[PDB]
This record gives C-alpha cells, sequence and structure tokens, in this order.
C-alpha cells in the first residue's frame, strides 16, 4: 500500500476538497467524527482506503489532505462544519489577506510569504507515510490563490519530492459563474509555469457542470454547492481506483502510462452518465449501453468540446455499479458501428476498463439521485485542445491592449512572462494539432 | 475586513453623514450606538465599517475632518450625531475659503498631522485593512484640498491599501463660488495619481435628476444627498452583506480598472426615489433604468462612449435566473457600446436585503470612456477664466504659482486623451 | 434583435444573405471580432469552431458543417466514398476514382491494363487549371509529379442541336436539423464547343466550367445565356428529343446520390446535440451519360449561385435555415427524406 | 474484438477491450526568482515614495 497527499488550494480547490472528503466518507462509512466500525484493524492498517486517510491509535480516520488559502473564510467553515472533527487543525492554513484575483500576487508577493509554512505541514504529512505515491492538487485557474499560489506549491513539490507523482483537478473559468475578468491571464500563466510539474491533469469547466446542473438536475441557477457535488461524484469516480480493491489505475504512476503517452498532452477529457435529478418522481434505470453511450454526447463532457474531431490517444472506462464485462463488450460493438472514434495511429483502439460493483454513493439530500450504475469515461483526445483554443483567444484581446497588466507588474512579474506564458500556450496548441488532425 | 472612512469638508461631511445614517439603519444600529434588530446577516459583516466598543456598542470607524467648525457641530448635533467617536472629530477654526490652496497648502497643512494621529491610532485596531474611502466635493477648498493633502499623506503612510473616493464634482448649477473649476482641477490630477476607484457624483446630474425626474422644482442639497446616500449604500453592499462574492476592495478595484489612471466610475441607481411609491420594479425594468443615462449621477452620456468594465448589484428578493436573462439580454442588445478587448466585461451580484423602503433596487457601477465629457466640461470652464489669470490671485496670495495651474490643466488634457485613445480602440 | 457577423466578405451567396437579414429591420450587424453574435457567416478556412456556443445567453449558428471537408474536396471525398459501407466499394454512380500523390499507384495500374488487355476505353481525368485527360497513363502520372486520377466518362450525354457536353449543378441546403434540402431550381453548364472523342488536349471542348467557356471558348453564349440552361428548358428538350422528363430519367438519382452522401457523414458532422448549431449551402455537380445515368463529379462547400436565382435562394436560406432558429414577427425545396 | 488481462476480485473486475492495433528548476532558481521579483516591487515602492517626498 503506497499514500496519496490531497492538497486543496483556494476558495474553488478548499470547497471542492470538502465536497469530495465528504463523499469519500459515506463511501467508506467512515461517520463524521473519524470511525470506521468496519475497521477492524485499529490504528493502523494496510487497506485500500488507507492511501487516503491515516488511523490514529483510538480508531480516528483522518484525510491526508492539506488545506491552504491565502484568507480565512472558506477554510473556516471547514474548521467548524460537520467534519471538523475529521481534520487536524494543523493541515487548515489561512493567511490574512487574499490574492485579488492576482496570479502575481498569489505566486510572488503573498505566496512567497506562507510557501515554507505550507511545505512544512505537507511534510508532517509525508512524514506518516511508508511510502509516498504523491499527490492530488485541487485548485481554479480563475484565482489568484487557485492559479498563483498553486504553480509555486507545484514548482517546490518538484525540488523536495522529485519522484512523486502530481496529480491535478482544476477549475477552468467560466463567465456564467465568475464575477472575476482577469481569468485568461491567470489561468495561462499558471499552466504554462505547472506544465512540467504535473503528471495529469483533470480540468472541469464549470460551463459544462452548470449546465448539466440545468439540463439534468432541472436546478436553475446552480450554486457553487451544485456544482461541487457533481464534481466531487466525478472526482470520486477517477480516484476510486486508488481507494478500492481492484487492477486497473491502482497507483498514480498507472493513471500518466494509462492516459498520458505524450507528457505534454496530459490534459484527459471527463465524461460522467448518468446524472439524475432526486427530485425525478419515475425514472427508468439506464442500461450499461446507454450509460455507455452516454460518454460520447458532448453534453456529459466536463469540457464541452467535439471528440469527433480530433484523435484520441487513451480511453478509459470506469463503471460503479452493476455491470458486467459481457454486457461493456456489447456496448462497445455497438458504439464502434455507430460513432466517430479515431484513434492515433501509434496507439491502439482500445478501452481500459474497470467496475466496482458498489453503485454510486449519493449525499443524503443532494440533487443526484441513486442508479444502479454509472461511468466515468476518461479520454486523452485532441478536441479538449478546443478550452484552450478559447481561453487564449480571450486573453489575446486584453493583453493586445496591455488591459490590468499594471496589476501583475506591481506585484513583481515581468511583462515578459506574459507573453513566455503565451507562448508555451502557442506551443501547446500546436502540439495538440499536430497529434490530431491530417 | 476593516474599511476606515474619511470625510472631509462640508459637502464631505454632510453625504458621509446621510452615508452613515443609512447603512446604521440597515445593520440595524441606533443612533445610541445600539444593535436593535432582527436578522443576524446585518451583523455578519458589521466589523468592516464599524468597531465594537464598551458595552458591545457598534462605534462607525469613521473620522470627521473640517477646517472650520460650522458643518460638524451640526454633525454632531444630526440624527446619528451621537454615534462616531468624539475623539475623530479633527478641526481647526479659521476654514478654507472654497480655496484649494488654504486646504492642500497652508491651512489643512496646519491640520493634515492631526487627522492622521487619528487614522493610525484607527487602522492599529484593524484585524486586516482593507483600505480607506473618503467623501469630499471638489469644488471648495478643504474637501478638495485638504482631501487631496491627506490621500498623498496616507498613500505615503499606507502604500499597499487601497484608496477611494466618493468625490463630489461642481457644477454652475449647483454652484457656490466661481473657482470651483480651478479647485476641481487641481484635484482631479491628485485623484489620477493616487486613487484606486473615485465615484464621479456629478452635482449637475444630481440636480437634474431630482427637477426634471423626480419632480423638484427647486432643489436643496438635501434633495441630491438623498441620491449619493442611496448611491453610496448600493457600492458598498458588497463589503456589508454576504452574498455570492466575497471580494474585498482589491478584487473590486482588480476587476474594474484595466489601466490605472482610468479609475473614475459613472454611479447610477434605479429606482430613483425623492425623500417622500408602492409600485416594486420588475428585474426587466430594474435593469432598463440602470442603463438609463438619466439614472447616471455622472453627467455623461454613455452612447458617446464605450464601457470598458460594468459592475451591477441587484437588491431585493428576486430571480437571478430574470437578472442573468435581462443582463444579458441588455448587453447582447447593445454591445455596440462594451469594448471587444475585454472579454465578459459586465458582471453581476444579487443580495437578499434590499434598501429602506424598496422591495427591490439595482446600483450601476460604470466605467465607461464617455466619462472624459465630464472632465472636459471641467476643463473648458477652466481655461476660461485662466487664460485671463481671473480670481488667481486668491491662489498666488498662498504660494501657488501660475505654473502648477498649468500643469494641471495639462494633466487634465492628457488624461482626456487617454480615454480618447479607448473610445477608438480595436 | 437578432445578431450576425460576417467573417468572409467574397461569398456571393451570404453577401446577399446578410443584405435580405438587415431588411428585415430584425438583424442587426456586428464587426468581424465580435463574439455576442447569434449568426456566424464564417471564413472558408480555418474557420473557429472550437470558439462557438460558449456565449452565455447566446443561440449562436454558423453557415458551415465542422467536417464536411471530408466531402467537398476531391482526395478525400473518393476516400470516403471507398472505404465507407454505405457508399461500397461498389458503388455505382460515382466513376472509378485513384488518389495518387507526387496511396493506390499500384493499386490503379492493375485497373488500367486489365481493361486494357480487355478492349475497354481507358480514357482517364487527373484533378485536385492544372487538369489534364488522356489514354496514357505515364501522360498524367508523368504530369502530376495530392491530386486524383478518375476514369473520363467517354459517352456523356450530349445535347442537339450542337453535340456538346455539359455538367448539372444542384444547390442543397442542410439545416441545423439535418433536413436535407434540394432546390428545385438546378443549372445546366453546357459547352458551346461540339464534342470530339480524340483531340483531348483540346480541352475547351471537354471541361464545362462557367470560366472556361467565357473567354477560352469561340462560340460561347451561342445557344444560351450563359452558357446555362435552366431546367424548364432542359425538361423540354428530354421530352420533345428523348420522350422522358428531367424528373424521370436524372432527379430520381440525383436525389439519391445527394442524400446517400449526407446521410453517410451525418454522424461525423451533426450538431443536434451540441452547443452551436450548423447549417451548411452545398452544390452537386452531375455528369450525365448517353444512357441518362447519373455520375456525381464533386461537392462544393462553398458554392456560388446562378445570377437569376439569388434573389429566390438566399431568401430560401434566411426562411428555413436562419429564421427556423431566430423566428421573425409554397416552398422552393425539395426535402430528400431519411 | 479481443478481451485481454481480465482480473476478478470481490469488489469488481478489469480488463482491457481491443478493437485495433497501431498502424525541472532547482530550490535555489526558485528563490533567485522570487527575490527577483521582490526587489523589483521594493524597487517600485521606492520611485513612488521618493515621488512623494519631491
Ligand atoms: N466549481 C467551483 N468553482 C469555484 C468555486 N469557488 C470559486 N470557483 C471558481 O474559481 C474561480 C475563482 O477563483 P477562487 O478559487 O474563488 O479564488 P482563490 O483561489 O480563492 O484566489 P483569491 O480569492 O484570488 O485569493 C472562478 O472561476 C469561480 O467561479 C467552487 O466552490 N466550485
Ligand atoms: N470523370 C469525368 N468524366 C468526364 N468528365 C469529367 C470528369 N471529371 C470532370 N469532368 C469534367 O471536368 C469539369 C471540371 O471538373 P471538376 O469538378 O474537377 O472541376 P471544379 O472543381 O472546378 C467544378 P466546381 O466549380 O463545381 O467546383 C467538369 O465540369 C466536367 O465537365
Ligand atoms: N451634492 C452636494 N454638493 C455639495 C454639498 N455641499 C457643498 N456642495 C458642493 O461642494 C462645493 C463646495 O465645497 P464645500 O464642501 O462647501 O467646500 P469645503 O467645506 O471647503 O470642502 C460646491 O461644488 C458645492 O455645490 C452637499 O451637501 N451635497
Ligand atoms: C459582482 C459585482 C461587483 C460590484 C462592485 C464592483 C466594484 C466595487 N468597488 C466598490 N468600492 C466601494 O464600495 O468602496 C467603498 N464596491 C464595488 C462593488
Ligand atoms: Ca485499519
Ligand atoms: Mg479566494
Ligand atoms: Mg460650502
Ligand atoms: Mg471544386
Amino acid at each position: 500500500m503506497r499514500e496519496c497527499i490531497s492538497i486543496h488550494v483556494g476558495q474553488a480547490g478548499v470547497q471542492i476538497g470538502n465536497a469530495c472528503w465528504e463523499l469519500y466518507c459515506l463511501e467508506h462509512g467512515i461517520q463524521p467524527d473519524g470511525q470506521m466500525p468496519s475497521d477492524k484493524t485499529i490504528g493502523g492498517g494496510d487497506d485500500s482506503f488507507n492511501t487516503f486517510f491515516s488511523e490514529t491509535g483510538a480508531g480516528k480516520h483522518v484525510p491526508r489532505a492539506v488545506f491552504v488559502d491565502l484568507e480565512p473564510t472558506v477554510i473556516d467553515e471547514v474548521r467548524t462544519g460537520t467534519y471538523r472533527q475529521l481534520f487536524h487543525p494543523e493541515q487548515l492554513i489561512t493567511g490574512k489577506e487574499d490574492a485579488a484575483n492576482n496570479y502575481a500576487r498569489g505566486h510572488y508577493t503573498i505566496g512567497k510569504e506562507i510557501i515554507d509554512l505550507v511545505l512544512d505541514r505537507i511534510r508532517k504529512l509525508a512524514d506518516q507515510c511508508t511510502g509516498l505515491q504523491g499527490f492530488l492538487v485541487f485548485h481554479s485557474f480563475g484565482g489568484g490563490t487557485g492559479s498563483g499560489f498553486t504553480s509555486l506549491l507545484m514548482e517546490r513539490l518538484s525540488v523536495d519530492y522529485g519522484k512523486k507523482s502530481k496529480l491535478e483537478f482544476s477549475i477552468y473559468p467560466a463567465p456564467q459563474v465568475s464575477t472575476a475578468v482577469v481569468e485568461p491571464y491567470n489561468s495561462i500563466l499558471t499552466t504554462h509555469t505547472t506544465l512540467e510539474h504535473s503528471d495529469c491533469a483533470f480540468m472541469v469547466d464549470n460551463e459544462a457542470i452548470y449546465d448539466i446542473c440545468r439540463r439534468n438536475l432541472d436546478i436553475e441557477r446552480p450554486t457553487y454547492t451544485n456544482l461541487n457535488r457533481l464534481i466531487s461524484q466525478i472526482v470520486s469516480s477517477i480516484t476510486a481506483s486508488l481507494r478500492f480493491d481492484g487492477a486497473l489505475n491502482v497507483d498514480l504512476t498507472e493513471f500518466q502510462t494509462n492516459l498520458v503517452p505524450y507528457p505534454r498532452i496530459h490534459f484527459p477529457l471527463a465524461t460522467y452518465a448518468p446524472v439524475i435529478s432526486a427530485e425525478k418522481a419515475y425514472h427508468e434505470q439506464l442500461s450499461v449501453a446507454e450509460i455507455t453511450n452516454a460518454c460520447f454526447e458532448p453534453a456529459n463532457q466536463m469540457v464541452k468540446c467535439d471528440p469527433r474531431h480530433g484523435k484520441y490517444m487513451a480511453c478509459c472506462l470506469l463503471y460503479r455499479g452493476d455491470v458486467v464485462p459481457k454486457d461493456v463488450n456489447a456496448a462497445i460493438a455497438t458504439i464502434k458501428t455507430k460513432r466517430s472514434i479515431q484513434f492515433v495511429d501509434w496507439c491502439p483502439t482500445g478501452f481500459k476498463v474497470g467496475i466496482n460493483y458498489q453503485p454510486p454513493t449519493v449525499v443524503p439530500g443532494g440533487d443526484l439521485a441513486k442508479v444502479q450504475r454509472a461511468v466515468c469515461m476518461l479520454s486523452n483526445t485532441t478536441a479538449i485542445a478546443e478550452a484552450w483554443a478559447r481561453l487564449d483567444h480571450k486573453f489575446d484581446l486584453m493583453y493586445a491592449k496591455r488591459a490590468f497588466v499594471h496589476w501583475y507588474v506591481g506585484e513583481g512579474m515581468e511583462e515578459g512572462e506574459f507573453s513566455e506564458a503565451r507562448e508555451d500556450m502557442a506551443a501547446l496548441e500546436k502540439d495538440y494539432e499536430e497529434v490530431g488532425v491530417d | 475586513r476593516e474599511i476606515v472612512h474619511i470625510q472631509a469638508g462640508q459637502c464631505g461631511n454632510q453625504i458621509g453623514a446621510k452615508f452613515w445614517e443609512v447603512i446604521s439603519d440597515e445593520h440595524g444600529i441606533d443612533p445610541t450606538g445600539s444593535y436593535h434588530g432582527d436578522s443576524d446577516l446585518q451583523l455578519e459583516r458589521i466589523n468592516v465599517y464599524y468597531n465594537e466598543a464598551t458595552g458591545n456598542k457598534y462605534v462607525p470607524r469613521a473620522i470627521l475632518v473640517d477646517l472650520e467648525p460650522g458643518t460638524m457641530d451640526s454633525v454632531r448635533s444630526g440624527p446619528f450625531g451621537q454615534i462616531f467617536r468624539p475623539d475623530n472629530f479633527v478641526f481647526g477654526q479659521s476654514g478654507a475659503g472654497n480655496n484649494w490652496a488654504k486646504g492642500h497648502y497652508t491651512e489643512g497643512a496646519e491640520l493634515v498631522d492631526s487627522v492622521l494621529d487619528v487614522v493610525r491610532k484607527e487602522s492599529e485596531s484593524c484585524d486586516c485593512l482593507q483600505g480607506f474611502q473618503l467623501t469630499h466635493s471638489l469644488g471648495g477648498g478643504t474637501g478638495s484640498g485638504m482631501g487631496t493633502l491627506l490621500i498623498s499623506k496616507i498613500r505615503e503612510e499606507y502604500p499597499d491599501r487601497i484608496m477611494n473616493t466618493f468625490s463630489v464634482m461642481p457644477s454652475p448649477k449647483v454652484s457656490d463660488t466661481v473657482v470651483e473649476p480651478y479647485n476641481a482641477t487641481l484635484s482631479v490630477h491628485q485623484l489620477v495619481e493616487n486613487t484606486d476607484e473615485t465615484y464621479c457624483i456629478d452635482n449637475e446630474a444630481l440636480y437634474d435628476i431630482c427637477f426634471r425626474t423626480l419632480k423638484l422644482t427647486t432643489p436643496t442639497y438635501g434633495d441630491l444627498n438623498h441620491l449619493v446616500s442611496a448611491t453610496m449604500s448600493g457600492v458598498t453592499t458588497c463589503l456589508r452583506f454576504p452574498g455570492q462574492l466575497n471580494a474585498d476592495l482589491r478584487k473590486l478595484a482588480v476587476n474594474m480598472v484595466p489601466f490605472p489612471r482610468l479609475h473614475f466610475f459613472m454611479p447610477g441607481f434605479a429606482p430613483l426615489t425623492s425623500r417622500g411609491q408602492y409600485r416594486a420594479l420588475t428585474v426587466p425594468e430594474l435593469t432598463q433604468q440602470m442603463f438609463d443615462s438619466k439614472n447616471m449621477m455622472a453627467a455623461c452620456d454613455p452612447r458617446h462612449g464605450r464601457y470598458l468594465t460594468v459592475a451591477a448589484i441587484f437588491r431585493g428578493r428576486m430571480s437571478m435566473k430574470e437578472v442573468d436573462e435581462q443582463m444579458l439580454n441588455v448587453q447582447n442588445k447593445n454591445s455596440s457600446y462594451f469594448v471587444e478587448w475585454i472579454p465578459n466585461n459586465v458582471k453581476t451580484a444579487v443580495c437578499d436585503i434590499p434598501p429602506r423602503g424598496l422591495k427591490m433596487s439595482a446600483t450601476f457601477i460604470g466605467n465607461s470612456t464617455a466619462i472624459q465629457e465630464l472632465f472636459k466640461r471641467i476643463s473648458e470652464q477652466f481655461t476660461a477664466m485662466f487664460r485671463r489669470k481671473a480670481f488667481l490671485h486668491w491662489y498666488t496670495g498662498e504660494g501657488m504659482d501660475e505654473m502648477e495651474f498649468t500643469e494641471a490643466e495639462s494633466n487634465m488634457n492628457d488624461l482626456v486623451s487617454e480615454y480618447q485613445q479607448y473610445q477608438d480602440a480595436t | 434583435m437578432y445578431t450576425f457577423v460576417v467573417r468572409d466578405e467574397n461569398s456571393s451567396v451570404y453577401a446577399e444573405v446578410s443584405r435580405l437579414l438587415l431588411a428585415t429591420g430584425q438583424w442587426k450587424r456586428l464587426r468581424k471580432d465580435n463574439p455576442r453574435f447569434n449568426l456566424m457567416l464564417g471564413e472558408r478556412n480555418r474557420l473557429p469552431f472550437g470558439r462557438l456556443g460558449h456565449e452565455p445567453g447566446l443561440v449562436q449558428l454558423v453557415n458551415y458543417y465542422r467536417g464536411a471537408d471530408k466531402l467537398c474536396r476531391k482526395a478525400s471525398l473518393v476516400k470516403l466514398i471507398k472505404t465507407s459501407p454505405e457508399l461500397s466499394e461498389s458503388c455505382t454512380w460515382f466513376p472509378e476514382s485513384y488518389v495518387i500523390y507526387p496511396d493506390e499507384r499500384e493499386v490503379f495500374l492493375a485497373a488500367y491494363n486489365r481493361r486494357r488487355e480487355g478492349r475497354e476505353g481507358n480514357v482517364w481525368i487527373a484533378k485536385s487549371e492544372g487538369i489534364l485527360i488522356s489514354s496514357e497513363a505515364s501522360e498524367l502520372l508523368d504530369f502530376i509529379d495530392v491530386h486524383v486520377i478518375q476514369k473520363y466518362l467517354e459517352k456523356p450525354l450530349l445535347l442537339e442541336p450542337g453535340h456538346r457536353k455539359f455538367d448539372i449543378r444542384s444547390w442543397v441546403l442542410v439545416d441545423h436539423l439535418y433536413n436535407i434540402y434540394l432546390y428545385r431550381e438546378g443549372v445546366l453548364r453546357t459547352s458551346s464547343e461540339p464534342y470530339n472523342s480524340a483531340n483531348f488536349q483540346d480541352k475547351t471542348c471537354h471541361l464545362t466550367n462557367h470560366c472556361i467557356q467565357k473567354e477560352y471558348s469561340k462560340n460561347y453564349g451561342r445557344y444560351e445565356e450563359g452558357n446555362e440552361m435552366f431546367f424548364e428548358e432542359f425538361n423540354q428538350y428530354l421530352m420533345d428529343a428523348l420522350n422522358t422528363t428531367l424528373e424521370n430519367s436524372i432527379l430520381l438519382q440525383i436525389k439519391h446520390i445527394i442524400r446517400s452522401c449526407l446521410m453517410c457523414i451525418e454522424p461525423a458532422i451533426s450538431t443536434k446535440h451540441l452547443h452551436y448549431q450548423s447549417f451548411q449551402l452545398f452544390g452537386f455537380d452531375f455528369m450525365v451519360d448517353e444512357e441518362l445515368k447519373v455520375w456525381l463529379i464533386e461537392v462544393n462547400g462553398a458554392p456560388a449561385c446562378a445570377q437569376k436565382l439569388y434573389a429566390e435562394l438566399c431568401q430560401g436560406i434566411v426562411d428555413v435555415a436562419i429564421s427556423s432558429v431566430f423566428p421573425l414577427a409554397t416552398s422552393i425545396f425539395i426535402k430528400l427524406h431519411h | 474484438m479481443e478481451v485481454i488481462e481480465l482480473n476478478k476480485c470481490t469488489s469488481g473486475q478489469s480488463f482491457e477491450v481491443i478493437l485495433k492495433p497501431p498502424s525541472d528548476p532547482s530550490l535555489e532558481e526558485i528563490q533567485k526568482k522570487l527575490e527577483a521579483a521582490e526587489e523589483r516591487r521594493k524597487y517600485q515602492e521606492a520611485e513612488l515614495l521618493k515621488h512623494l517626498a519631491e
């Protein structure tokens, strides 16, 4: 067994962090106080859930998690919420005054004064690890902390833990649920400086989650709570292989070898089905073929884009619930006949499948109905580059006028980092285009 | 968390007083300083503007400055006059005579250190000071000349804190003396340099609104200040109540100010109400009115420029889905007056608690290049006198030189060219 | 009031569509790069499909189907036909064609000689204005040094008087619901020079492009204005001369071809459940042989209309493709059903 | 369509299905740049403070 440390950064990272750890507890039978009656190996364990929880001699199961925000409001709701007891006070790190949606403030000015403290609270968790795999890093692109401090943290983790894997869950900015305007700046800056430090990154566009919430959950105006409970369902289906018995995606290194052959192109698309409203009075349960087919509908992706006009480098199906291999293969066969699934020439056309018999756990009183079977598809398709094209274009429009640049220069960034970051993204967009179009 | 408020001069103290009345009623604080409200949402951000004091009363983080005692004795006598910390009343005796030079260089300099001692005492009790707000006029002597001297000294002592002003702009329709364009032009350069946000409250627009629209035949300063206190309440709703965003002054400035000198905002309010109606506005009505020129407190035509950024804050119980559609309706309907190179530059927030006496309201904050019309107007009035050196002796008598006027006029015209550069851009 | 953008200034068709939209008083035109549009009439090359459908509160429509170029460029059309089971390698209405780079070159020459030792005609054309026909394989393989080589149709239907060759251009609008609409008025692009089976490198007799005929051919405008015969005259000719109609002898085949080409790529390009929506106007080019059999030549993705029909067709693009999506305050199309 | 590497346990199974075969900076460099930005920030503030001194 090998342990995994989860790092939640900024408002978005912290609140998604809370949604997941809540879900993790409900899935593993861990109560809000940290007790797990089913764990008969008290005070320790080699088990699969122990990759995410430590055990105290008092039988308390404690997330391998650190929360960091440059401002206290959001982490203070961790400190006082249903899961107060779960967390060691030393795992919740807050500053005084936030990064004001300013990457430079998060990376240079405010980040420099708190990086060593964070690395020290991370090192205290790493020291309780017999064999640490690495890190799962949750954060927004658009926030000043989520972007600025995260990239600084990622740089230092690469020097301090050189051979460990680092995975990201990254919230990509959507105007519908954001009051900022400089988020294109922060996203490009944090992507450029984090790229070579991240082995695998799952992007979630708030636009896609918002619309899934509206269309499939009949929520008229989704809140962050709606968004995050849905997000944490996806994250949980992605990490379940790290926390349960099985043979697929069993360590962090496997995510990269299974999903990222070319290391710069390390942004797999997530697609999730089915999302069903808990207030739907009568629901006809969906079959294996219907939910697997739904993995190829753009309306169910974490990033709205069109995979028919790209090429696949890898594809993984993660089913939870009543599913057997024969029904998966029967669904796949009918789907290749009717869908445009084109792999790159240097990769086999095929699917790595993992099945967990336990159906999705849902948060009591959430918006998601229970379902007998669900699937999360992870596909590394070049079509996700559409999201880089959108963001870069927004960056180009503002930067051509140097709109808002003075805010970054005034925190110690040089103008030339903007264009160095933007040109890295231009390299990235062309890498995708080489790999994926003829 | 904490904002420190400063009010300078007659105008600064009269609107400042009404601002504290209005928001003290919104947070349930009475003239005693006693919280006597019903919802704990009134208290959750009470510390932004109030200190908790002896007896668990709430005391405004407010400093009251004048060069003459008149208006401040009438504040202490006013409705909420006892709510203020008596130590925070800082006044001279000799007045400023509507003379920027007296406020900035002679009489005001005598008094300014005294004011900074009070500012320091209020900041040191601040867990994490966000910044400062100043109420003042630009047309007189104290609020204009000493106000901007204060702002310079505050920037020297706290160069990493936000400075925002609510700045009343002079107009011949509401005019105390002929030298207002002189005082305003000298002040506008101070503001260009040392302010993060300036709300340009034009006494022309306030007058026109009271007259043309509230059908007030002869508006008083009280008519005008009712609009100002209602707008200041709306502009600060963000910071005083728990809502969707958690944005401090810096974050608000970050998303409104693309260029450091272009930080002069046109405020607006809907529905427009006189001191003494029962039909609530529909969300389409709130939205249309807040973008209507006649609801703008800076007498500029928004169709004569382009919006760099817009913020809007809706107050009351309402459908944010309907807000979303109406906000997106008025943009996608008129995208010709928003710059195309700042994507998604119109931002909206809702707060459930409405102001006193309305079930629905909307505050508009526009960063439009049309604000150049205000500065051109002041500049034309400035040069009409300055090309004859008229009334200059009042200033040279306090040590100023004509050259300082030549520089101020020329800085003002530069500011105007800057706005015109972006009104034609892409 | 709806908004639109115009990113292809040189399109005859949508130039007229833009002017019709404004005249309704309910459409306003924005500048090229304003992203708050309802409708985009986009560039022909590198159109940014990835940026569409991400503006909150705006339904967005574009006049191009992403992916439809596979139908509309010579080499990809052949690859699409031979490799798609819906249009088999055994496809009765496409000329035997070959993709040769400066690959199937060795595959092709096996076809040459079984016909050459089989006592059959062996005239071929090479395509990609740089277009050459001959019965020498050496000829064009020499000249190619991507291109396409396909059998020249050595017995075309020839109109009289004139003994002249022709091709048929059909205009097809596919709306956002993937309804396939064939415009009732086609056009027949004729040669004014008579046809001759020996002098292949007298190509003004063998290639019926409107450009060649106007100033590279001797007798242009002789028989009909424009070298353009519309459907009513062509129909009367087939009645008077061949004792049949345009509908029975040719249009049935044309409709079958259009529907089968478009139904084939539908899963690849449909926008049914996408966050933005497409329509597109295609120009289909047919050759008719002397047995009244129709052959598809090539599909044009950005076609120009014939001058008499602009008004009626562009008004039908607004009605069926644009106001179907953005409503305002008998049809000229045949709906091909699937 | 061949089913490969099937592994079963009591919580679930995994396998692959194939349809077709194929055709860093140092600690010192980081702290250098974090301190370069801080002196750019201390220089710009000294410029303001001198400007305020004139
Ligand atoms: N999905 C989701 N997105 C969020 C959440 N909170 C904030 N965001 C998004 O993240 C972006 C804003 O960044 P934040 O995470 O709030 O900022 P931060 O990391 O705290 O950095 P600063 O507050 O600037 O110091 C916007 O696009 C928000 O819409 C959340 O709880 N869930
Ligand atoms: N296989 C074939 N057999 C006989 N004639 C052919 C032929 N292929 C092409 N032609 C003739 O060649 C002409 C031009 O062919 P092609 O379709 O390649 O040109 P083009 O792309 O310019 C037409 P468009 O303007 O509609 O795109 C046709 O009008 C037809 O007369
Ligand atoms: N809106 C408004 N304007 C005022 C008020 N009092 C004065 N003014 C304007 O302020 C300018 C005179 O400044 P004033 O505050 O009286 O001078 P000071 O006390 O020396 O700062 C003129 O433009 C007046 O019209 C007021 O209560 N409300
Ligand atoms: C999402 C909508 C944002 C609304 C908004 C935007 C900018 C602001 N700046 C100030 N400043 C202030 O109140 O000074 C005392 N308030 C603001 C409110
Ligand atoms: Ca155990
Ligand atoms: Mg934050
Ligand atoms: Mg006065
Ligand atoms: Mg062509």
